[PDB]
DNA sequence: ACCGACGTCTAAGAAACCATTAT
């Protein structure tokens, strides 16, 4: 970088390389689908995936709560060094890094955690949107140096919602990953999305370069306490629990000059 | 969270009359002339008329606003006054005489009520029978289709559009469509351009083309086309092929890809034989256009990645004195961009009001890389002379980039972006300042489209007149 | 009995339809 104007991305930079987690040996060979009727079944408080063992994030115990003593054969910890490699090699530690950055930064926060079409969202919720930690977006999607709404319902919709989101999304390019941010609005119930279109539109419209860079400095405040500060914060998924993960994640999003 | 330091590519430069230049294409039109009419190629744009009794004065009150200035409505920032055909493109616009107006038959109701569009298009086509003696009396043939036969015009495996034209495809003659849309938009310049661009082009005129352009380069695109059947999909995966030739002029083709016909693939990517096969047409094409001499270096733009197979057979149809580039151009990419403005003496360094420029690009690995196609442009305002013009401005709040995968070459980002920024801006059928994908990309979908519908017009190859 | 059939998970796009028109 030598020269202005900048070029300010949406990419925040994840400087964590290295993580830990447990394996469950299995008595009887399992399937993803298995797994995953089991997870929906028993709603464990834990994050597991499938590579080759199953690989899980949290407490023994929600574990032991998923398969019994007799199918446990053995609880070990696997060890994902070069976590970019990995992430770029397997898909299942792609998605499975994903959630646990995603735990780890929507924990302790008024935040909803929403998914649509495989895709993470961040969404305030109806009865948080008068707190104080929202005065700035609320000030981002206002017109005229008025505050705005951030939760209301659909005009001309007979029971239809929306709020403010933004789409948090895991990215790997050249061993870098990257926590990727793109403000949205989000629609309950999500089936009736068709009927908000003009909605969205409407509301999106106007949000020029000004709007979009205050509505994405607010959108890293809320989601990590501190904006320009140079620093990095370190965010925890499960740390009460014996398999925890913690990752560093840089705070000023990456930029570029020349 | 520093990333490497990002370059802006320069806007390109449209050539037009007497060799001269400018960003803007409707104001370098208005203010010089269009490249191809110092030529005198054409020397006059006669028309031709295909359409029901009760529509005919709708084609002539189109013809008649072609005829006579109008003014612009919508987009005021970009579109510039329209001073009519004569004015603007230095030829006359001969309307058609009651021999070179040709009506349609009136059995086509009966089949657009019955909803059959195959045989809509044949009667269509049966219907211009008439000038195919007359084709000499006229240069383009204008086609309205009502509003009355809106079902036929695109369902389940069909598309009218298409098939005419391929239909007329064989038969050298150039025609246009126009629709309600074309006379129910409140804007009649933005209309008026568009369609005096194209019947422009279509006459055999050249409106304007890229102003340092090298002549010992070749630029190829591949894109596919999905259609559906009870036993499964096939794949068209047509090509297509940008360049000037040695003399004064401009060639656009595309052709299918299909070394046989009754070949049916399931994927888009091709293999070591169809590639050799379709890259030594391309190489057969350049050399009959350049005097048989061989190009330099060599583009070649996918939508989807490039296999192993693909870059064998690549590197293995071309001579070893031939530089080789393979980009792989990813539409949607989780990457945007946010334009900040340094200090300016009192003002602190703030985000801009105006979205990042276009021709932006930020290298992020060694091999991918991002080109912003969307974004603002500055010197092609007529408004506010020094305020930036974003063309997708009631469409998206903000631009959106596109990522550049490379598979082949040695060669820096700064070529590969001046290629597809500059080949972004040759959209004769386009009315506005650009598109966001190179029209290598445009012609191939286009094609493939085409070839889909029809699968009797392969192994020929076609000009973009007939299918834009 | 080595390969097929079929589930999971990404990345990327085509295909029908709606919508609006450039601070
Ligand atoms: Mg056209």
């Amino acid at each position: 970088g030598k020269s202005f104007p900048a070029l300010r991305t949406n990419a925040l930079p994840v400087v964590t390389q290295s993580i830990r987690c447990g394996v469950v040996t299995l008595a009887s060979p399992i399937t993803f689908s298995e797994l995953k009727e089991r997870i929906s079944q028993k709603s464990p408080k834990a994050l597991l995936t499938y590579t080759e063992k199953v690989l899980f994030l949290g407490g023994e115990p929600e574990i032991r709560k998923i398969f019994s003593n007799d199918e446990i054969n053995s609880i070990g910890q696997y060890y994902i060094d070069e976590i970019a490699q990995s992430v770029a090699a397997s898909t299942f530690l792609k998605s499975f890094v994903e959630e646990a950055i995603l735990t780890a930064l929507l924990r302790e926060k008024p935040i909803l955690h929403r998914v649509r079409h495989r895709t993470h969202y961040a969404v305030i919720p109806n009865a948080s949107a008068k707190d104080d930690r929202f005065l700035d977006l609320r000030k981002a999607v206002g017109f005229k140096g008025d505050l705005g709404y951030i939760t209301g319902n659909v005009t001309n919709a007979k029971e239809l919602s929306w709020a403010e989101a933004v789409s948090i999304r895991l990215e790997e390019r050249g061993g870098k990953l990257w926590i990727m941010l793109k403000p949205e609005i989000w629609i309950k119930p999500l089936d009736r999305r068709e009927e908000a279109t003009d909605f969205i539109r409407s509301r999106r419209r106007y949000r020029f370069n000004q709007c979009s860079y205050q509505i994405l400095d607010a959108w890293i405040k809320i989601l990590f306490g501190s904006i320009g500060g140079g620093g990095t914060v370190n965010i925890s998924c499960f740390p009460d629990a014996e398999f925890k993960a913690e990752f560093e994640i840089g705070t000023r999003t990456a930029f570029s000059l020349g | 969270s520093q990333l490497a330091a990002h370059s802006t590519i320069p806007e390109p430069l449209l050539l037009f009359k007497d060799n001269r230049t400018d960003t803007h294409p409707l104001r370098g039109l208005s203010q010089y002339g269009p490249y191809s009419a110092c030529f005198n190629l054409p020397g006059q744009v006669r028309l031709a008329y295909l359409a029901p009794t009760e529509h005919m004065r709708k084609l002539d009150a189109i013809v008649r606003e072609l005829q006579n200035p109008a003014t612009p409505k919508e987009a005021t920032n970009y579109y510039v006054e329209y001073g009519g055909f004569e004015k603007v493109f230095k030829v006359p616009l001969v309307m058609p005489q009651e021999h070179l107006r040709c009506l349609a038959l009136d059995e086509c109701h009966g089949v657009a009520a019955n909803g059959n569009g195959l045989a809509l298009a044949d009667k269509i086509v049966q219907s211009m029978s008439g000038l195919f003696r007359q084709k000499h009396a006229f240069d383009v043939l204008l086609v309205y289709l009502p509003a009355s036969w809106k079902k036929c015009f695109e369902y389940d495996g069909f598309d009218l559009h298409d098939r005419i034209k391929a239909k007329v495809a064989p038969l050298n003659l150039p025609i246009q469509i126009i629709n309600d849309t074309a006379l129910t938009r409140q804007c009649r310049a933005n209309v008026m351009w568009g369609v005096s661009v194209a019947l422009y082009a279509k006459a055999g005129g050249i409106p304007w083309k890229l102003a340092d352009w090298d002549k010992d380069e070749a630029y190829i695109g591949l894109s596919y086309a999905i259609k559906k059947n009870a036993e499964g999909q096939e794949y068209t995966t047509c090509c297509s092929q940008v360049f000037d030739p040695d003399g004064t002029g401009f060639e656009f083709v595309a052709y299918d890809t299909r070394e046989f016909i009754t070949d049916r693939k399931g994927n888009p990517y091709l293999s070591y034989q169809e590639m050799q096969s379709v890259l030594s047409k391309s190489l057969h094409l350049y050399q009959s256009s350049h005097n048989g001499r061989m190009p330099r270096k060599i583009f070649i733009h996918k939508t989807t990645h490039f296999t192993e197979d693909e870059i064998q057979g690549a590197f293995d149809s071309f001579s070893s004195s031939t530089e080789i580039e393979l980009v792989q151009i990813i539409q949607s990419t989780n990457w945007y961009g946010l334009k900040v403005d340094g200090k300016k003496g009192d003002k602190p360094v703030a985000p801009a009001s105006y979205p990042v420029d276009r021709g932006l690009y930020q290298p992020l690995t060694e091999s991918e890389c991002l080109l912003w196609t969307q974004g603002s442009v500055m010197g092609v305002n007529q408004q506010n002379p020094g305020q930036p013009v974003f063309k997708e401005a009631a469409l998206t709040p903000l631009p959106n980039p596109i990522m550049l995968r490379r598979f082949s070459g040695n060669g820096g980002w700064h070529a590969t972006c001046s290629s597809i920024l500059a080949l972004t801006k040759v959209d004769w059928n386009n009315n506005t300042l650009y598109k966001k994908l190179p029209v290598t990309l445009v012609y191939s979908q286009v094609f493939a489209d085409v070839v889909k519908q029809t699968p009797e017009i392969v192994n020929e190859i076609y000009d973009y007149r007939f299918f834009m």
